[PDB]
RNA sequence: GAGCCGGUAGCGGGCGUGGAUCCCUGGAUGUCCGAAUGGGGGAACCCGGCCGGCGGGAACGCCGGUCACCGCGCUUGCGCGGGGGGAACCUGGGGAACUGAAACAUCUCAGUACCCAGAGGAGAGGAAAGAGAAAUCGACUCCCUGAGUAGCGGCGAGCGAAAGGGGACCAGCCUAAACCGUCCGGCUUGUCCGGGCGGGGUCGGGGGCCCUCGGCCGAAUCCCCAGCCUAGCCGAAGCUGUUGGGAAGCAGCGCCAGAGAGGGUGAAAGCCCCGUAGGCGAAAGGUGGGGGGAUAGGUGAGGGUACCCGAGUACCCCGUGGUUCGUGGAGCCAUGGGGGAAUCUGGGCGGACCACCGCCUAAGGCUAAGUACUCCGGGUGACCGAUAGCGCACCAGUA
RNA sequence: CGAAUGCCGGCAUGAGUAACGAUAAAGAGGGUGAGAAUCCCUCUCGCCGUAAGCCCAAGGGUUCCUACGCAAUGGUCGUCAGCGUAGGGUUAGGCGGGACCUAAGGUGAAGCCGAAAGGCGUAGCCGAAGGGCAGCCGGUUAAUAUUCCGGCCCUUCCCGCA
RNA sequence: CCUCUAAGCACAACCUGCGGGAACCCGUACCGCAAACCGACACAGGUGGGCGGGUGCAAGAGCACUCAGGCGCGCGGGAGA
């Protein structure tokens, strides 16, 4: 609604900036963003437990936003924008010489 | 809850004005019972709330209906 | 204030006051010496009157007086009465 | 009706005191009566009312940043119930 | 059509292809104040009557319904209506001053500002008792002309038309009165008076009534559709390499184009995203002669009678207003006062007034469209870019 | 843009200056805390006492009590506060007002007047600190009390009885 | 509040006892001659009502001291023109 967009909780190619060329799976999408999520852009945030509650929370952190053009859905062949078909009854996405 | 919701409707739908009144009364119970527990923190699931507050709108809504003819 | 019958009601008009010899005698001509709004009202009367049982009066312009005699008249050929003063002007038209 | 004049118990310690006599106290709807409350009541614990004292309660008024409000105001009524009998629900 | 549980962050908990959130349509619920309308009142609060319900309820309190006033109608009660609001815009009732006149009074500003009442999507006006000199034209409104002309004017300052022509729009209708019927209520109970319905009748010469001749157009009204607004949908075509945090730069080699408007994407992208060109779409509620239908409605000649053609009206005088017209030679339009006709040999007008010649048929009403305005939706900009642009980009008509 | 005693803004100078708001007046010993002339406690000293004491109206509207705080506010200081945060606290048939009364005055059926807006006005309605009217003394809280509690005492409705 | 009579009604109705029931809404903290009210301020200004003890001076709500109670007035420390 106003927020829709390209892909959702699947498989994507990154061809973004750094993280460009990466195949990763569901994007964990926003859209109050267009953003996603991937296994792409990663950085550390600093902590000490919300409660230190087992003490520490950790140091890994996990992965930042992603603007959703950046990535580029993927099926039988690569990226690919999405096109859109009939179905003769509903209507699904079917990639450019594809399906799904 | 959607289906749930779903049905809660279709009984409500054939009660009667005289039984929905008396669901209601019972639903408005609970609730107290709720918002009394709610407000000692001892036990309280927030959502349980909300659920129960639409449940007596949806009841009332259909009373509404009922109520032009049959009563 | 109105004629109940005519509708007339006070209308607005100046007072000039002028000064000189109209050019259509010696001449020069007149001067007028000051203007001023005014009004002039509708020459308003009372006409109490009999009709079926109740009295009843009317505010009417001089003018028109006798438009109440017409009525009065028309009124013969009428149902009426039923303790009424003002109705009965009302269904006097 | 009846548990929407009733709104919650009070819970202070001048309020628990109370207990003591049959003087158990709530958060009450602000415009309801003495009437309605003593009713409401009887039908909400099917214990024997035989006193109402009420009184409202100016909300306080508190800020958060620049934006300045008003806490919503409420009116409590204490109830007294006969003697013997005693409210088991309000009774933590 | 995959995420949601507002402006999200958190505790604490839940929902969704069993198609959620979200958007549009309709419906339900909608405390109290406010035209505020049971009564009162210092708005959002107090206090009542009647009907019916809840509690042990008779006192007491809750719930539901209902009870202002005014105007029109029809059998005293019941129906319709009214009331208040609205950014401008409109009409009507009232109506200034600074100012200008290089002082100032006539004059100007200006019937402006403002106050009041009213109207609505518009309002006003509108089918000639018109214009005005043409064997003339033919409702009204609006634009351009005509023209700063004609004129008005302490002939100062200044004010300032109309015919005509070019355009937009296009539309004409219903009554009153003679006469005929009918109902009613009076009386002086009559071949009658006047009140109500219906018929008839609507015009520059017509209508009624008596005597000879009998046939299509058609709404502004109602109805159905088309279309249109309130959510939406589909939509061509790019990879690699290179610097860089980051390509959309630079390079190699491609492709689409009814799409090379524009925004975004880590920088500068027709071919990544949202779009654009082009083309789809409404169950629901709005809108809707634009295209159909259907009513209401409209459809003659002679020859006679002279029965009717809107009254305190015309007309004249007094006092004023409007018009370009300021008492002028001062008509026309309107009317506070006095006097006061006629029904076509009737009557108004063509700038005092007479006489010819001609124009028109007053004293009842309705009428779209072409015109104005921008609260509101949208599109554009040799418009602003946070001391600018609205007072307000920001929780401002606030502190 | 350089001048308009210009307009908004920021930053100087006077300047570490005048002032710190009643000449009722202070001192010491202990606590507390990073820090104390300024907070707590004690003891000495002074001032008010038809008050500068106590209680009520109006006005103000949480300033009340308690626990945390000390950036700012406090003319210094601050550990304190009427300041910030949080949580608590106001209980009535008899107190006061309303389901009673009328005063000036307001409103206003009828009625009158006015270009519109509106102006008057009889009854009536509104209108009070005035009339009418049933509660005293104690005890409780950190914070309310004729309101809670105890003792004694009253008033009005409705119903039944004699 | 007493009393008088009107329609009415006297199987009502008042009056006096006595018993049992019923008894709403609003205010109630705190300041209140003041640092909490009007004075832009914790401003030497203004603010209606009541209580306002004791001793002495002829009296008194005057004057001096003082009870209860409450305060030393939200910058100090020195000097000694």
């Amino acid at each position: 609604r106003v927020k829709m967009h390209v892909k959702k909780g699947d498989t994507v190619l990154v061809a973004s900036g750094k993280y460009k060329g990466r195949v990763g799976k569901v994007k964990e999408v926003l859209p109050k963003k267009y953003a996603v999520i991937v296994e792409g852009v990663n950085i550390v945030k600093k902590a000490v437990r919300v409660s230190p509650k087992y003490p520490q929370g950790g140091f890994i952190e996990k992965e930042a936003p992603l603007h959703a053009s950046k990535v580029r859905p993927i099926c039988p062949a690569c990226g690919k924008p999405t096109r859109v078909r009939k179905k003769f009854l509903e209507n699904g996405k079917k990639i450019r010489v594809c399906a799904k | 809850k959607l289906s749930e919701v779903r049905k809660q409707l279709e009984e409500a739908r054939k009660l009667s004005p005289v039984e929905l009144e008396k669901l209601v009364r019972e639903k408005k119970r609970e609730l107290m019972e709720l918002r009394f527990q709610a407000s000692i923190g001892q036990l309280s699931q927030n959502h349980k709330i909300r659920d129960l507050k639409r449940q007596i709108a949806r009841l009332l809504t259909v009373l509404n209906e009922k109520r032009r003819q049959n009563a | 204030k109105v004629c109940e019958i005519s509708g007339k009601r006070p209308i607005v008009a100046n007072s000039i006051q002028r000064r000189g010899k109209a050019k259509r005698e010696g001449g020069v001509g007149k001067k007028t010496t000051g203007i001023s709004k005014r009004r002039q009202y509708p020459n308003l009367q009372k006409v109490r009157v009999r009709v079926a049982g109740q009295e009843i009066t009317f505010r009417v312009a001089a003018s028109h007086i006798p438009k109440v005699y017409e009525l009065v008249e028309r009124a013969k050929g009428l149902r009426l009465e039923g303790l009424s003063p003002k109705e009965i002007k009302k269904e006097l038209l | 009706t009846a548990y929407d004049v009733i709104l919650a118990p009070v819970l202070s310690e001048k309020a628990y005191a109370g207990f003591a006599e049959g003087k158990y106290t709530f958060w009450v709807h602000p415009k309801a009566t003495k009437t309605e409350i003593k009713n409401a009541v009887e039908t909400a614990f099917k214990v024997k009312v035989v006193k109402v004292n009420t009184l409202h309660v100016r909300g306080k008024k508190k800020r958060l940043g620049r934006y300045l409000g008003k806490r919503p105001d409420r009116k409590k009524a204490i109830v007294q119930v006969a003697p013997g009998q005693k409210i088991e629900a309000l009774e933590g």
